[PDB]
């Protein structure tokens, strides 16, 4: 299971340029794919998420018209086209990897990411810039403006910690269900609109920031982020 | 009198119908259409029969402009019908293992389709010729006077279809004749080539005299009084094979005559 | 010589001692018991997609997930729910007879005229299915196969043996011998300490795991057993024929309980199942359709008919909300 | 509903098409099961389970032989079945028989056609000729057999051989008439160790089969 | 031999009282069984 990024440079606006990925170490006609942006002082941003069989194809609201993603299966790569480039699009590119049936963990793997620089909505809140702090208790919270409980008794939240240096990483999903690899330190709870998450004895391993997300209708939505400083 | 004629037909019909639906295990790529022939069948004892049984009690007009119409699409329809499975059955017959691999659902959906299609094409201009001249309809009294219908319809409606049915059931004999020169195995391919001709010569001699006749009435002229006096009884006829080819293609198979006995 | 005679003396032993426990039957005791009535059931699910007679089909431990084997050469993986499929597992050979579900969700296992069981992996950081292990060993073909946990397995197969295998090396712990016909069926106690299999010789025997040694030998049937399975309290057996009759066995009293046959029933018998509080008995016949009966009265409750083919599969969900059938005409039904 | 759902609502439909697509190719070929005894000389016929394909005429077969009361249901859905009996030795022909009986009286094999070799047919003719063995040692009722008038013998063959070849298939048919009414047929042949046409006798006999098949779908029988 | 002198050493009780733990079981979780609209979910 590896991902890797490629392209990127320095552009002036007005122009274009295309970006590749190149997949290898599984199935890569059975999983769909995501790209993801993160700015310097923005935080993580979605783009576009294409289908396994090229069938359905979703966009963000800032980038219609000017962005394409297109797949080639016999060769394993992701392709991003862009155009008309703006000096918002300034920041970094993920390639994630996700597939959909029941059970499954659809937000598994990121890549690495390349750098590109130049020249009804549910809002996810989060309110702390900064949480001082080894074997002490830390506790998250994350808020939403419209309820993610869904009928068939489904809730989509999902938990994410970066590592300095690092590219996101896998806690929870679906907010009771710890990612394979994750120790049993983590643990989350919460209902309707109030989100929570534990940690149960820190280490040296556990700073970094925390990112929550909603996975109820496109477009996908980030959170501001809460900075954990040991 | 003759209303029992239209009761048979409708009964067959029915029996036909029925007996595909309640019964099951039954191949939808050949018994589907049968359910098809029935129903274009009972629609002719519906809507074509009881209307001319008036006429003869009257012997007069009251109709003309959409009857005319009807009668002519489902005998199309009908004859149409009888058309494919002669052909349906000497391509199953021929080339054995490809029929089988091609046997589907898309192939009956296909033939009701373009049999249904082409029965249409010939009953719109009639009542659209019919409504805006009335002596095309009306004579001195309800019979298609123009040739221009009756010359060109005709031979689309009757006289192609007797030519494929015919080199059909040649081609159809002298495979079998030819198979058995290979016990049971013989015994069977005989019973097949009597049915096949039992069937065509019933067709060949229910159909054939109308046209002949209703040819003959315009080419011909030939005291036209006989000529409508022959019209008049020969077009029954043509009525009368339609409750028999929902029988005549059915109770052969012992399902379908253990089916019959126990439902009626 | 003279063994012959030890035998037939200690044959008349038993059943000597058998008879003088049987103070009482099933027919006289639940005399103040009133009948269940009348059961209706109807088809919630249709589940389409297989081009071929359905051979096996096995539950999940979590009421949603199933899976179902057929002579296509593939195993599907079905959703209940929605009728969506999960997973669909190519086979490397087509004659298949059995297949199993791990409790703990993450394996499944099948076989058939090959005799070898083959174990798959479900869970896989690749995300594709893959073989873990063949088991081989046995000289017949394979009947049936239930997992105990992640790491060991019972087979029963047709040259009058069964097995317990160690998944981790693949090799055989235990044999068990003492049957003299083909092996059809294996049901597994609830407590996972002994099981029971039933042959073509019309005699059934309990097992124990921890030493390989038969217990007990039950009679009684005129021909091949198809099918057993095992009341929720663990103290007796429901088995099935081909001479269209089915009999309640007991542990304790070592002898027949009730006889379950009908007059206008001269078919076989190729399933049978419990529900969860066992007082309904279910079963499916070469008629084309399945009966219930009422356990502790031997009287007919009702009869599911929407099969076009011989039944050949019968299950109950762990939490007694379902049934599901199998038949030949490659469709499954979902019954409630 | 909600996204997941869709998407799995789509690999849903992906795995159903990927087994429709499946489904069409394996129509293709026409199967077949093998049986008969030792000494019968089933593995010369076309040359847990053994397997084996040919093809003749474009069309595809696949042979089965297994290694009989409980794996014969699996069976039920092949073409044709090919029994095979040493016709060369007198002391086994009852259990040939008897076997010819419990498979074609077989309750799930109602339905199936079987196309039956009589094999090795020059140690019969060698035996006949040398007279060291009389059938009428096993077989009393052979004394009293005559060749019928319409028999076609192969020119050149001494009018001793076909005496008991014919025998031995009226034995062996006679089972057949008994029971069947109809619905299955038996196609006798006589083959030997050497013959290279066998493949050609089973092409047209499925051929026969499912023109007898079709005939029968029609309302023509 | 061995097996039916092993089998002969039962300790065996009456039919009657494996009939009524039989008839208690069934009759205590009578209450749970579901095949004896807002809770079914198919
Ligand atoms: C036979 C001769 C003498 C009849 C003369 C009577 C005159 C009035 C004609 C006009 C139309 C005729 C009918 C039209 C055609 C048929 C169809 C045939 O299947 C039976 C007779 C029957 C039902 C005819 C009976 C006689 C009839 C009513
Ligand atoms: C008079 C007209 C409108 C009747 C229509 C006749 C139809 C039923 C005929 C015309 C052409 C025919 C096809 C010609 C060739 C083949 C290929 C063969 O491998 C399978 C049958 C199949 C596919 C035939 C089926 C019957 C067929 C579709
Ligand atoms: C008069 C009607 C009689 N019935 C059959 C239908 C039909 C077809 C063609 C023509 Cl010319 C005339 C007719």
């Amino acid at each position: 299971v590896q991902l890797v990024e490629s392209g990127g440079g320095l552009v002036q606006p007005g122009g274009s340029r295309k970006l590749s990925c190149s997949a290898s170490g599984f199935a890569f006609s059975s999983f769909g794919m995501h790209w993801v942006r993160q700015a310097p002082e923005k935080g993580l941003e979605w783009v576009a998420y294409i289908s396994s069989g090229s069938g359905t194809i979703y966009y963000a609201d800032t980038v219609k018209g000017r962005f394409t993603i297109s797949r080639d299966d016999p060769k394993n790569t992701l392709f991003l086209q862009m155009t008309s480039l703006r000096s918002e699009d300034t920041a970094m590119y993920y390639c994630v990897r996700s597939i959909y049936y029941y059970g499954s963990s659809p937000f598994d793997f990121w890549g690495q990411g390349t750098t590109l620089t130049v020249s009804s909505d549910i809002v996810m809140t989060q309110a702390t810039s900064s949480v001082p702090v080894p074997g002490e208790s830390v506790s998250i919270s994350c808020r939403s403006s419209k309820s993610l409980l869904h009928s068939n008794g489904n809730t989509y939240l999902y938990w994410f910690l970066q590592r300095p240096g690092q590219s996101p990483q896998l806690l929870i999903y679906r907010m009771s269900n710890l990612a394979s690899g994750v120790p049993d330190r983590f643990s989350g709870s919460g209902s309707g609109t109030a989100f929570t998450l534990t940690i149960s004895r820190l280490e040296a391993e556990d700073v970094g920031v925390y990112y929550c997300m909603q996975h109820l209708e496109y477009p996908l939505t980030f959170g501001a982020g809460t900075k954990l400083e040991l | 009198s003759i209303v029992i004629i239209i009761i048979m037909t409708i009964g067959g019909n029915i029996l036909v119908i029925m007996a595909v639906s309640m019964e099951k295990k039954l191949h939808n790529a050949t018994n589907y259409f049968l359910m098809s022939l029935a129903i274009a069948d009972m629609l002719v004892g519906l809507l074509v029969m009881p209307l001319s049984l008036l006429a003869i009690l009257y012997d007069y007009v009251w109709l003309c402009p959409v009857w005319i119409s009807l009668d002519v699409l489902f005998s199309t329809a009908s004859i149409m019908h009888l058309c494919a499975i002669s052909l349906d059955r000497y391509v199953a017959v021929r080339s054995p293992v490809e029929h089988s691999r091609f046997n589907s659902r898309t192939k009956a959906i296909m033939k009701i389709a373009i049999v249904w299609a082409i029965s249409i094409g010939v009953s719109v201009p009639i009542p659209v010729i019919g409504l805006r001249d009335e002596e095309k309809v009306f004579v001195n009294t309800c019979v298609l006077n123009d040739p221009n219908f009756v010359l060109i319809g005709s031979f689309v409606a009757f006289f192609i279809p007797l030519t494929i049915m015919v080199i059909t059931y040649c081609l159809t004999i002298y495979v079998l004749r030819r198979q058995a020169l290979m016990m049971q195995a013989i015994n069977n391919e005989r019973k097949a080539s009597k049915v096949l001709g039992i069937v065509f010569f019933v067709f060949l001699i229910m159909w054939c005299p109308f046209f002949i006749t209703n040819i003959l009435s315009v080419l011909c002229e030939c005291n036209q009084k006989l000529m409508e006096k022959l019209l008049n009884v020969f077009v029954w006829i043509g009525y009368v094979c339609s409750g028999i080819n929902p029988l005549v293609y059915t109770l052969f198979n012992k399902i379908y005559r253990r089916a019959f006995s126990n439902y009626l | 010589d003279q063994l012959r005679q030890e035998a037939e003396q200690l044959k008349n032993q038993i059943r000597d001692a058998r008879k003088a426990c049987a103070d009482a039957t099933l027919s006289q005791i639940t005399n103040n018991i009133d009948p269940v009535g009348r059961i209706q059931m109807r088809t919630r699910r249709t589940l389409r997609g297989h081009l071929a007679k359905i051979y096996a089909m096995h539950w999940g431990t979590d009421s949603r997930l199933l899976v179902s084997a057929s002579q296509d050469g593939k195993l599907i993986i079905w959703d209940s729910y929605t009728t969506n499929k999960v997973h669909a597992i190519p086979l490397r050979s087509s004659w298949v007879m059995t297949c199993a579900y791990a409790p703990s969700g993450n394996y499944v296992a099948c076989g058939g005229l090959d005799n070898i069981c083959s174990i798959y992996n479900l869970k896989t950081r690749e995300g594709n299915v893959r073989v873990s292990r063949e088991l081989a060993g046995h000289t017949g073909y394979l009947s049936c196969c239930r997992f105990l946990d992640d790491n060991q397995i019972v087979t029963s197969s047709g040259d009058t043996t069964c097995a317990l295998w160690d998944i981790e090396t693949g090799q055989q712990t235990t044999t068990f011998t003492g049957h003299t016909g083909d092996v059809m069926s294996l049901s597994l106690a609830p407590d996972t300490r002994l099981f029971v299999s039933g042959a073509c010789d019309a005699s059934a025997k309990l097992w124990d795991v921890r030493e390989g040694m038969c217990r007990q030998t039950f009679t009684g049937h005129e021909s091949d057993i198809n099918a057993i399975c095992f009341f929720p309290n663990g103290n007796a057996f429901a088995t099935g024929s081909d001479d269209a009759t089915c009999r309640l066995f007991d542990l304790r009293a070592d002898q027949e309980l009730m006889t379950y046959s009908h007059d206008n029933i001269i078919c076989g018998i190729t399933s049978v199942s419990f529900s969860k509080s066992g007082r309904l008995l279910l079963a499916g016949y070469d008629d084309f359709n399945c009966n219930v009966w009422d356990a502790l009265k031997a009287d007919r409750a009702g009869v599911l008919a929407g099969h076009d083919n011989r039944v050949s599969c019968l299950g109950v969900t762990d939490d007694g909300m379902a049934v599901a059938t199998g038949s030949w005409d490659s469709f499954l039904k979902i019954w409630n | 509903v909600s996204a997941e759902d869709k998407a799995a609502a789509e690999r849903s439909k992906m795995i159903d098409k990927n087994l429709r697509e499946d489904g069409e190719k394996a129509r293709r070929t026409l199967r077949l099961l093998l049986l008969g005894a030792d000494n019968s000389g089933k593995s010369t016929i076309v040359k847990g389970i053994f397997e084996t394909k040919f093809q003749v005429d474009k069309v595809n077969f696949h042979m089965f032989d297994v290694g009989r009361r409980k794996w014969i249901q699996c069976f039920n859905d092949v073409t044709a079945i090919i029994f095979v009996v040493d016709s060369s030795d007198y002391n086994r022909l009852q259990e040939a028989l008897n076997d010819f009986k419990s498979i074609w009286n077989n309750r799930w094999l109602r339905t199936i056609s079987v196309i039956l070799f009589l094999n090795k047919q020059d140690l019969l003719a060698e035996k006949v000729l040398a007279g060291k063995s009389k059938i009428e040692d096993y077989f009393p009722e052979f004394a009293r057999y005559t060749t019928p008038e319409d028999a076609t013998p192969e020119p050149g063959e001494d009018p001793r051989v076909t005496r008991a070849k014919y025998f031995i298939r009226k034995e062996f048919v006679d089972i057949s008439t008994a029971s069947g009414d109809g619905r299955h047929i038996c196609y006798p042949h006589f083959t030997c160790a050497v013959d290279t046409e066998n493949a050609r006798r089973i092409f047209n006999d499925c051929k026969d089969i499912i023109l007898q098949m079709n005939l029968r779908e029609y309302n023509l029988v | 031999v061995e097996q039916l002198k092993m089998e002969a050493n039962i300790d065996r009780i009456k039919v009657s009282k494996a009939a009524a733990d039989l008839m208690a079981y069934c009759e205590a979780h009578a209450k749970e069984d579901p095949l004896l609209a807002s809770e079914n979910p198919f």
